[PDB]
């Protein structure tokens, strides 16, 4: 799946059909993505065995489960409400846990999909979920290091910053991974509008 | 390399794509680890690494 964004109104999108077979759909609508594109970076879109729909499909990834869709379990694929008929650009599955990821991105104070932006206030996004990004990489070797509590701290403390902060992400809590899963969405959402903005 | 790694992610998926930008702070600015970025994707720090080298790979050929 690659969605190609040609300019503020018009994008092309990508999609994996058949075999070696690949389709490219033109005329896609950039205004609503929210209602369509998933967001999730566990998931993308396959073209429908008959060319009229848009169906997703679970990559493989730790990632938390999203659409309604745990793996690849057709009832819910080939169903209507989880997938997006092509040229009517909505996937009602989709487009609600879309919503939520926006609701949360307005929380943090960043920009979001479905209100006015220009570059700049997407930029000021991008600053914002940056400085997200390094305060969590702080509490994650904060929270690893109580844990974990043992006097081979030394141990630990004996790598850079960075083998420190590998090695305490790897054995993170599932609630860091809620966290991470998030603002990989949200990031999502803020590169679409950086490129529908240029 | 700014115009040539763009050219390379036209090439790549939605997720791979992505996955490079946030490697290489394309948008925020800050590179991120391979552990941050796996976090972020739900994959391992290798598949990460595999994805790395494929563009690498492509930078260099065109």
């Amino acid at each position: 799946m690659k969605l190609k964004i040609l300019d503020k109104d018009n994008a092309t999108l990508n999609v994996f059909h058949r075999n070696k077979e690949h389709k490219t759909i033109d005329n896609v609508p950039t205004a609503n993505l929210v209602d369509w594109y998933p967001l999730s970076n566990a998931y993308e879109y396959k073209l429908s065995r008959n060319g009229e729909y848009l169906e997703l499909k679970r990559l493989r990834s730790t990632l938390p489960s999203s659409y309604g869709l745990d793996d690849n379990n057709q009832d819910i694929i080939r169903d209507n409400n989880h997938r997006c008929k092509i040229g009517y650009w909505y996937n009602p599955a989709v487009r609600k846990d879309n919503l939520k990821i926006i609701e949360k991105a307005k929380q943090y104070g960043l920009p979001i999909i479905t209100e006015e932006y220009d570059a700049n206030t997407v930029e000021q996004g991008f600053r914002d979920i940056g400085v997200i990004f390094q305060s969590l990489k702080t509490i994650v070797v904060t929270r690893y290091l109580e844990g974990k509590t043992e006097e081979e701290l030394r141990i630990f403390n004996m790598k850079s910053e960075e083998s420190q902060l590998n090695e305490a992400l790897k054995e993170s809590d599932f609630s860091v991974d809620l966290t991470y899963s998030d603002l990989g969405q949200i990031y999502n959402m803020l590169l679409l509008m950086k490129k529908i903005s240029k | 390399m700014k115009e040539q790694l763009e050219d390379v992610l036209d090439t790549l998926t939605d997720r791979e794509e992505n996955v490079l930008r946030l490697r290489f702070g394309l948008d925020d600015g800050r590179t991120r680890t391979l552990e941050e970025v796996g976090k972020v994707f739900g994959v391992t720090r290798e598949r990460i690494r595999q994805i790395e080298a494929k563009a690498l790979r492509k930078l260099r050929h065109p």
